[PDB]
């Protein structure tokens, strides 16, 4: 039903099995700017990744 | 106040601004977001 | 087909006003100066 609000993308997620490790289950990773390439290319790198 | 670029009688979007990309077929429903009437 | 909401914009005559600051002054002011030397 949250896809019928048509204004805001609403995601409803349960907390994980043990609560003190995080707030949402699954993996997570960072995409660093190790070479100093910039925010205006890291943003399109993330948009390419999704 | 749009100076130049947008036609008169030409529809623009108010809902679903995150849900669409240029090149996707959509459906039109009168948006209940603008508080004017 | 992702459902979206539209608004049908129409042409209408609009006015454009500007707010500007400023002071008021007298229309015809005259301070008196004595034009003569006495008491």
């Amino acid at each position: 039903h949250f896809f019928s609000f048509k204004d805001a993308m609403v995601f409803a997620f349960a907390p994980p099995s043990v609560l003190e490790l995080g707030n949402a289950t699954g993996f997570d990773l960072f995409l660093q700017d190790q070479a100093g390439v910039g925010h205006e290319v890291l943003l399109q790198a993330r948009n390419k990744f999704l | 106040l749009v100076t130049e670029g947008l036609n008169a009688g030409d529809k623009i979007i108010t809902e679903g601004l995150q849900f669409v990309q240029p090149g996707v077929e959509v459906k039109t429903v009168p948006a209940k977001n603008v508080a004017s009437a | 087909t992702p459902e979206v909401g539209i608004v049908t914009l129409e042409a209408q005559t609009v006015t454009l006003n500007t707010e500007l600051p400023g002071r008021t002054n007298a229309f015809r002011i005259a301070e008196v100066r004595p034009q003569v030397n006495g008491i």
